[PDB]
């Protein structure tokens, strides 16, 4: 009868594949196969990793259209416990526990999947240090971390993205100071490009959020807390700010470019969700916003285009209700709306790949995912034509 | 880790008892008592060795990476790869 | 935990000064004018921030790893030389204003 | 006359260097 | 197994050396000190086990008694059996003592100091020798009374 060999084989941690397959299969075993318009579908609230915790970022995996990454800042509940909380969530089968977990020594601000590799996850933290994590490996520490130098990011980073295809990829990140830096997924210890974005008289731009035209690399579009929207060419013939927009009086919080591609080219349409309930929409060719969103006040956070519908998007308000907005049918009232129970300080939303459902963040960590109406999810050529004619209204 | 793994595997359904068996049967760990754990886990190890022989009979390169039994009174789970033999006691439902 | 007076090394830089700098940056475009001395102080703090934060993170990392080294006394004799060059660099840098 | 290794790398415990440089900072 | 363990130890040491780290030779020296102490402990354990086996695989030593020209003769005699026993215990010692040293002459090439690295003193070697001498003394005592019969032919009818 062994007493130490089992004890030492338990102490020795060769359980990487063991724990990986156990986690991937036991949640499957939770299935009960015993032989004896808006509507909520799945509500996620991790008690251990989201108890009184504000979601810091949200993303959808293009390679795996079933995986989500959630970010958290430092926890005021307890500073001793790990502060930067990163969550990975899956819909393979219903389960309260998250599929994967991740920790960063600094408060995590933004995080996203990698287009170059279908497993690596990259995240921006409050210390301005991009964080690399490998999903396949069972580790809690960051896999890679950029050096904290003057050339690299030092101010908190709130938007990280990977541009290019799976063979010409480029990881682009923006710091709140205004530094734009490009990395590659292979090495995360040196900025391939680095340049402090400036509009005029050598003053930088306090970028809050960034967006890029769908299907296009370079010629980026950034949003500033100052209340102005800027078009910044990545390299082009001259790097820096390329356009001054009139913008919105309050700070620009959520900026996004149109993504639905069909019989017409609408990739130039820009929507910015400011701090004054005002989702301002326009095109890059016009210096003025084309239309304004006004039903209340006080901070609708972000605006996100529906990937499938050309004239439909979502925007979540700090008051605690998500309103679905379509341009083809309405221009003054939301086509659909719903409020999360308890009226929490709903933070952010993220359109899933191929649409048909929406993911909503919250300040309490209870993220909710649910679908939309079948009569409203599917677009048609009539939708594109009527959107084009409504854009010509003013 | 050990304790966190057992806790997360137990609290997912309020499982009556699970122990980690990284060795070929005869585990000294217990979750309700020594006998019902150890002898039943050894019997499971023998039967899954026989099942591995069964699945290798049709083609030797095949291996049993997943196994579950759901009868009228209990549910038994085991996911062996090379030595990681799991045990789960649960209601049939 | 220790009776002796530990001479813990810190960095002469308040982390909250950048908060004042960002406050000033926000207030300028907000239309509110602050005294020029505050403007100069905030600008200096903002431009000197990356160096200070790099310094503090570097010193924190070096401390953490040196206490990890002294945790295992069997390694400190080998690691002594690297600690020697680190101490020499610290000695060179401390005299600087 | 087989040469023997000379004095090895010294430790110079952190506390001594810290107090020496604290004194140097005080006097500067 | 001792040889492969020492080879891997030396490979790790060489990997450290090629990395051009700091203050290696004294570290190597104290590692050699600890490993030679451990070797002495294992050597005393093995030697005492071999001694109690005498009183660890041991070769079976054999010699015969024969008679030629009506003279009782030994093939081999007792002293050669003693020498074979000494050679066997020498080989048992060399099982451990032939292990090479660790470095960045003959003694320096492979470690021969475990006898001085004896934690229990020369007693274990002394008791092993005492066992050998006791065995050979009893053997020759039996032979003497048994070999006494050869005087019968010396003494004609």
């Amino acid at each position: 009868l062994t007493e130490e060999e089992k004890q030492q084989i338990l102490h020795s941690e060769e359980f990487l594949s063991f724990f990986d397959h156990s986690t991937r299969i036991v949640e499957r075993a939770l299935s009960e196969q015993i032989n004896i318009k808006l509507s909520l579908n799945r509500q996620f609230f991790d008690e251990r990793w989201s108890k009184h915790r504000v979601v810091s970022c949200l993303d959808w995996s293009s390679q795996y259209p079933e995986l989500l990454v959630a970010s958290y800042n430092n926890n005021e509940d307890a500073p001793h416990e790990p502060d930067g909380v990163a969550l990975v969530w899956n819909m393979k089968y219903k389960k309260t526990t998250p599929e994967y977990v991740f920790h960063c020594q600094s408060a995590v601000m933004s995080a996203t999947f990698a287009k170059f590799h279908p497993n690596l996850v990259v995240g921006g933290t409050y210390s301005g240090q991009i964080v690399l994590w490998d999903n396949r490996s069972n580790k809690r520490t960051p896999v890679q971390r950029t050096p904290l130098s003057a050339a690299a990011h030092t101010h908190p980073v709130y938007c990280v993205n990977v541009v290019g295809t799976q063979n010409a990829h480029n990881l682009i990140s923006i710091s709140t100071d205004g530094k734009i830096c490009s990395w590659s997924l292979d090495m995360l210890s040196h900025p391939q490009d680095s340049m402090e974005l400036v509009h005029k008289q050598s003053k930088a731009v306090a970028v809050t959020s960034m967006s890029f035209p769908v299907g296009d690399v370079n010629n980026f579009v950034v949003g500033s807390e100052e209340g102005s929207v800027y078009t910044a060419c990545r390299h082009g013939s001259k790097a820096g700010i390329s356009e001054m927009f009139e913008g919105h009086q309050g700070p620009i919080t959520g900026i996004h470019c149109h993504a639905a591609v069909g019989a017409v080219d609408f990739s130039h349409l820009f929507v910015t969700s400011s701090f004054d309930w005002t989702v301002k929409l326009w095109t890059t060719k016009n210096n003025k916003p084309l239309y304004s969103f006004e039903d209340n006040a006080d901070y609708v956070y972000d605006v996100m285009w529906s990937p499938t519908h050309p004239a439909l998007f979502a925007c979540v308000d700090g008051m605690g209700r998500l309103d679905l907005w379509n341009l083809n049918n309405d221009t003054e009232v939301p086509t659909a709306s719903i409020s999360v129970e308890g009226n929490p300080a709903l933070n952010r939303v993220r359109w899933t790949h191929s649409g048909r459902e929406i993911a909503v963040g919250d300040s309490e960590g209870q993220i909710v995912i649910y679908d939309v109406g079948e009569q409203i999810a599917v677009p048609r050529n009539d939708e594109w034509a009527r959107f084009g004619r409504t854009l010509a209204e003013i | 880790e050990v304790e966190e793994t057992l806790k997360r595997l137990q609290s997912q359904k309020g499982v009556q008892g699970i122990i980690v068996v990284n060795t070929e049967g005869i585990p000294i760990k217990s979750t309700m008592d020594n006998p019902t754990t150890t002898q039943y886990a050894s019997l499971m190890h023998s039967f899954i060795l026989k099942a591995r022989s069964t699945v290798r009979d049709i083609d030797p390169q095949n291996d049993l990476t997943f196994l579950r039994i759901r009868s009228k009174k209990n549910e038994i789970m085991v996911a062996p790869d090379k030595d990681y033999f799991l045990i789960v006691i649960q209601n049939p439902t | 935990g220790r009776t002796g007076n530990v001479l813990k090394l810190k960095v002469n830089f308040l982390p909250e000064i950048i908060t004042l700098s960002k406050e000033v940056r926000n207030l300028k475009w907000l239309g509110f004018r602050v005294p020029l001395a505050i403007v100069n102080k905030a600008h200096q703090a903002n431009q000197l921030y990356p160096f200070a934060i790099s310094l503090i993170e570097s010193v924190r990392t070096y401390e953490r790893t040196c206490e990890k080294v002294e945790e295992r006394n069997t390694i400190s004799l080998l690691v002594a030389g690297l600690k020697k060059e680190v101490q020499a660099l610290i000695a060179e840098g401390i005299a600087l204003v | 006359r087989k040469l023997v290794h000379d004095k090895e790398l010294a430790a110079e415990d952190e506390q001594v260097f810290l107090m020496k440089q604290q004194s140097l900072l005080a006097k500067q | 197994t001792f040889s492969e363990i020492l080879n891997r130890v030396q490979k790790a040491v060489d990997d450290l050396n090629l990395h051009s780290y700091s203050n290696l030779p004294i570290w190597v020296n104290k590692l050699d000190m600890e490993i030679e102490r451990i070797l002495g402990v294992r050597l005393q354990a093995g030697l005492r086990a071999w001694t109690q086996v005498l009183l660890p695989k041991i070769k079976n030593v054999v010699h015969e008694l024969r008679i030629t020209n009506q003279v009782i003769y030994l093939n081999p005699p007792i002293e050669e059996c003693r020498y074979k026993l000494y050679q066997e215990m020498f080989a048992w010692k060399m099982v451990v003592l032939s292990l090479p040293r660790i470095q960045s002459t003959e003694e320096e090439k492979f470690y021969r100091n475990a006898l001085t690295r004896m934690p229990d003193g020369p007693v274990a070697l002394e008791e092993s020798y005492s066992a050998v001498m006791g065995i050979v003394s009893e053997v020759e005592q039996y032979v003497k009374v048994w070999l006494q019969y050869q005087c019968l032919w010396d003494m004609q009818a």
